């Protein structure tokens, strides 16, 4: 997601808190975005 | 000798009136319907721990119970405070008095100022410097414990101390009734009326009942089924399984080179079959600057 | 002095290994060994301390190992004008913070 | 008192001076060309006098010119982490006006000093009077320094003979916190008269809207200052002026 | 450590989970595995050349079967998917339950609890 | 930059004391422990003990406890070892060290006392 | 949503412009986005 | 190959019976040694003896 690493546990023991909210709220935005979709997306398919 | 907490020690979090709404937040408090010892005042005052606070409650007639002294050393050694009340004057400093061998009120000056029928409940404490001084009056026809009853405890005065305490000692008044509710950082479910007196309170990472109270952020709960948190089996200790590694990595060597390469002909020292501590890195103070990109600049041991 | 050859006759370049015994808390523990030496003719300025570690204008001649119950400095290149005062000094532990012996000095003929 | 100040705490012992029942209005501040660097993400420097604050500390001490980067939420350093911690979520503005001129003296202004060694990172705004030994090896330290023995409060040398970059500078935490506790430090803005039943623009204690003003019913307690609805929005008021 | 989930890191590589013996043939230059949602399925001890099993630990959301306020206070937790060993207590294939007595007897569903079990409140 | 002034050559009664100055002051003297070092007049040096600047820390040797107390005056820091009820070992040339490790390194290594004071002198005749 | 504070009046009251965009920005990037989720989960919602 | 500066062996060792073709079926080659040299790579030349 434009973030330097993709598994959170490296996330977390790769980078401080300062720059971790950076790449983590980034990481969330993806992962929440990819959550929404996902449940909209299947919720539109609960629809169906 | 153990006493149920039944429902006192609720306090407010803030002073920011709400109505008919049921607010929840982290704060300390002590547990509804849970385990507090019971105290005496005959011929009792050893130094409980207040990690993060106690509550107070007294059964008085003669004015007997009169002041407090909270700290972590709590001998002139730290920042304490004293309570006096000479029945004119509230008198409330840390600032260096006399305290007796066995500190009693008869019968580093910093902070620069200078100057039955009844249930008293004092809550002394600080939280980010503040000193609130919670305080309440409640009359009762009751002889046997602390009443059942819920009652808000309201700020007063705020002063600037902001005190380190993790352990009290009570005060007497020699020629102390009081419990021990250990507090801890959760979460409660706080309802507010429309006249803005604190009515109920629960401490909701108790019991079944209580986690579904403030999941569903309500203190009647339908019956059915609730999602509260998630259960997970916690790592009792910690395994580090690394190569059987017996040779310390040249790091040094490409530190304490005898000569190193420009840039237009850079090498590559490529690294194997080591062990890397970054700890003597660290240690040296030599950085003039240290701007690590990708991993953490502290966090690489 | 601590058990070396304590005061000699020595030209600037004798292979000596001047020495500093040193029990286990000195020979061990203690290896931060530094070298005084009050000058003749200047107030003490022994520019060699922590061993073989360097100011300007010092050479890596001035080896520094541990062997056993045993330090070390040397010099080499045989001459004349090395005529000085050396003194070691360790980190003693129990005694005193940092203590040397009996004065050791290198002199020519 | 924190600006024409005769004396200024060090990071050891800061003063956390309480400011409050007084009229604080930073024109005069402004107008002051003496403020070199005037950081802080919390609030703005220049529209702030409209606003009325909760309470204001203001933390005086002394530390390197190249350490001002270091008063700041998330930022590492040795200071930062052995002195002085600033939480993430830090409100309040930091001011560092140049003391080319002011915290020094010929000799060396051996007054200010700071921790160097702590074995652990420090809360934010806490106040470490620790006058232990710090414990380098293995070995117990029986208050006798000198190896594996060396102590952590370490001071500062000030001369105007030293060099700019060495030279004493002066940085100020005047804490903003915008926090629960009551209103005391507004603008120096005039008053005016409360109208009913027809919507303003108001702007009660620094916190700015447009809404009717009518009179309720409701027993504020003393300390009790405001009613906000769900939305943490201001729904009711107690006047200032009147009770 | 078998069969209980601890804080391992094998070679840098962290995380929470049992480590078990397996038979999954490594050639001798790889080292670590990769599940279909490219996870880390299996380890080679860099010490001890075996292939170990990375699986973490029954883990789940608890849920909390409770009648009315105005009917009971008595307390119920479910734990969902967890065997009745790492947690009056019952297990069955929806997870460890406890708190409910076990009833042979059936009766209609008021609770749901999963895999065909429900609770209720009655004598 | 270390700057070194002490006292002079003199001459004292058995049984008298000191108020001797060892005066350090125009420079980072922080990262610097002043500590103390005598030698004998053609013996091998001995160390006295350590005065810590760096805010107050006090810690002795057994050579001269029971005869010398220290002091930091800290605005200006000057240095002391006060010889009171002085005996026969005083009489030398008194100087001090000079911790030479810094200070915001975190390794503490070994004391550089790289230079050395003026002067100090007990003679005790008769 | 990461910004300073949540009330709107309070955050155009003490940010500068130049970083009040930054700072509006979050908070409205946050805010639209919950929105979206509220606008899409009662376009679900009327759909259902 | 070499990539990055790792020269990665592969090697494999198979028998065949056939007579025109090259065989068909699926062999694929392992890494054994990982060599840390740096080049570029671009010209093979076939040597016998
Ligand atoms: C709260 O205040 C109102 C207003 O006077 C009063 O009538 C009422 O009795 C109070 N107590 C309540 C609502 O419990
Ligand atoms: C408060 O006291 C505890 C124990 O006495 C100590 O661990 C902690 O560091 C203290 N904090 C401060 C800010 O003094
Ligand atoms: C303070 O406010 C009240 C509000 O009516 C007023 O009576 C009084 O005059 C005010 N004080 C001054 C100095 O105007
Ligand atoms: C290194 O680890 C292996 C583990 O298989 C062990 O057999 C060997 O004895 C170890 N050697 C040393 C020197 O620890
Ligand atoms: C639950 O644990 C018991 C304890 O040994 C075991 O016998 C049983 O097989 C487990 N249940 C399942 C479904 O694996
Ligand atoms: C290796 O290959 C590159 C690309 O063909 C070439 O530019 C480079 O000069 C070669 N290396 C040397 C040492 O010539």
């Amino acid at each position: 997601f434009g973030a330097i690493s993709s598994v959170l546990n490296d996330i977390l023991s790769r980078l401080d808190p300062p720059e971790a909210e950076v790449q983590i709220d980034r990481l969330i935005t993806g992962r929440l975005q990819s959550l929404q979709t996902y449940v909209t997306q299947q919720l539109i398919r609960a629809a169906e | 000798a153990y006493t149920n907490s039944f429902t006192r020690g609720v306090y407010y979090p803030d002073k920011v009136f709400r109505s008919s709404v049921l607010h929840s937040t982290q704060d300390l408090f002590l547990p509804f319907f849970s385990n507090v010892t019971w105290f005496h005042a005959i011929h009792d005052n050893p130094v409980l721990p207040f990690n993060d606070g106690v509550y107070f409650a007294s059964t008085e007639k003669s004015n007997i119970i009169r002041g407090w002294i909270f700290g972590t050393t709590l001998d002139s050694k730290t920042q304490s405070l004293l309570i006096v009340n000479n029945a004119t004057n509230v008198v409330i400093k840390v600032c260096e008095f006399q305290f007796c061998n066995d500190p009693f009120l008869g019968v580093n000056c910093t902070f620069e100022y200078v100057s039955f029928k009844n249930l008293r409940e004092f809550v002394f404490k600080n939280i980010d410097g503040y000193f609130k001084i919670y305080s309440k009056h409640t009359p009762i026809n009751l002889v046997r414990d602390l009443p059942q009853g819920f009652s808000a405890l309201e700020p007063l005065v705020d002063l600037p101390i902001g005190i380190n305490i993790t352990r009290f000692q009570t005060l007497l008044a020699l020629h102390a009734a009081y419990y021990v509710g250990y507090l801890q950082p959760r979460t409660f479910l706080l309802k507010y009326n429309e006249n803005g007196t604190i009515t109920d309170a629960v401490d909701c990472a108790l019991d079944p009942l209580s986690e579904t109270k403030c999941t569903l952020k309500s203190f009647t709960v339908e019956k059915g089924i609730y999602q509260t948190s998630n259960f997970r089996v916690q790592p009792t200790e910690s395994i580090v399984r690394f190569p059987n590694i017996t040779n310390l990595c040249p790091f040094g060597e490409v530190f304490n080179a005898t000569r190193f390469a420009s840039v237009y002909a850079w090498n590559r020292k490529r690294i194997s079959n080591c062990v890397a501590d970054y700890s003597v890195l660290y240690n040296s103070a030599s950085f003039s600057t240290f701007k690590c990109y990708g991993v953490s600049p502290t966090k690489l041991n | 002095v601590l058990t070396q050859p304590p005061s000699v006759s020595g030209a600037p370049g004798q292979r000596v290994t001047i020495s500093c015994t040193g029990s286990s808390s000195n020979i061990g523990a203690g290896y931060d060994v530094h070298w005084y030496h009050q000058l003749p003719g200047t107030a003490p300025k022994f520019l060699i301390y922590g061993n073989s570690n360097r100011p300007s204008g010092v050479p890596d001649r001035f080896s520094g190992s541990k062997s056993g119950t045993s330090a070390s400095l040397a010099i080499t290149r045989l001459q004349a004008e090395d005529e000085a005062d050396y003194y070691c000094q360790s980190y003693d532990s129990s005694l005193s913070g940092w203590v040397f012996g009996g004065g050791t000095k290198l002199t020519v003929l | 008192e924190v600006f024409n100040a005769t004396r200024f705490a060090s990071v050891y012992a800061w003063n956390r001076k309480r400011i409050s029942n007084c009229v604080a209005d930073y024109s005069v501040l402004y107008n002051s060309a003496s403020f070199s660097t005037f950081k802080c993400y919390g609030v703005s420097p220049t529209k702030l006098n409209d606003l009325c604050f909760t309470n204001v500390y203001a933390d005086s001490f002394v530390i390197r010119g190249d350490e001002v980067r270091q008063i700041a939420p998330g930022q590492t350093g040795k200071i930062a982490d052995y002195n002085y911690k600033l939480p993430d979520d830090f409100t309040g503005c930091v001011i560092a006006w140049n003391s080319n001129n002011l915290d020094s003296k010929v000799g060396g202004n051996y007054n200010y000093l700071y921790r160097l060694f702590r074995k652990s990172n420090l809360k934010p705004f806490e106040r470490d009077i620790s006058t232990e030994i710090y414990q380098a090896g293995s070995t117990p330290c029986n208050g006798v320094e000198g190896f594996n023995c060396y102590f952590p409060l370490q001071s500062y040398g000030f001369q105007p003979t030293n060099g700019v970059g060495y030279q004493p500078y002066r940085v100020v935490v005047l804490s903003f916190e915008l926090l629960h506790a009551p209103a005391t430090v507004c603008g120096p803005k005039k008053s005016t008269n409360l109208v009913k039943n027809k919507c303003v623009n108001f702007n009660f204690n620094g916190l700015t809207g447009t809404g009717v003003l009518t009179e309720s019913n409701k027993k504020f307690l003393p300390f009790q200052q405001f009613g906000r609805d769900i939305a943490d929005t201001t729904d009711a008021v107690r006047d200032p002026q009147t009770l | 450590v078998k069969n209980k989930c601890v804080n391992f890191n094998f070679n840098g590589l962290t995380g929470t989970g049992v480590l078990t013996e397996s038979n999954k043939k490594f050639l001798p230059f790889q080292q670590f595995g990769r599940d279909i949602a490219d996870t880390t399925d299996a380890v080679r001890d860099p010490q001890t050349l075996e292939i170990l099993d990375i699986t973490p630990c029954s883990f789940g959301g608890v849920s909390v079967i409770t009648p009315g306020t105005n009917t009971s206070n008595q307390v119920a937790v479910l734990y969902q998917d967890v065997n009745c060993t790492e947690v009056n207590v019952f297990q069955t294939r929806a997870g460890c339950l406890i708190g409910a007595e076990h009833v042979n007897n059936s009766y209609e569903c008021d609770i749901p609890i999963g895999a065909g079990i429900c609770a209720s409140y009655q004598t | 930059q270390v700057q070194l002034v002490q006292s002079g050559a003199e001459v004292k009664k058995a049984g008298a004391s000191v108020k001797v100055s060892c005066k350090a002051s125009g420079y980072t003297f922080t990262s610097y422990d002043i500590n103390w070092v005598r030698q004998a007049s053609g013996q091998g040096l001995e160390w006295m003990g350590w005065m810590n600047p760096i805010s107050g820390n006090t810690g002795y040797a057994q050579k001269f406890q029971g005869r010398v107390t220290m002091t930091r005056n800290t605005s200006i820091t000057t240095a002391y070892m006060e010889l009171s009820s002085l005996r026969s070992e005083d009489t030398a040339v008194y100087f001090c060290a000079r911790g030479g490790r810094y200070c915001s390194s975190t390794t503490c290594y070994s004391g550089v006392g790289m230079d050395v004071w003026g002067q100090g002198t007990t003679v005790t005749v008769p």
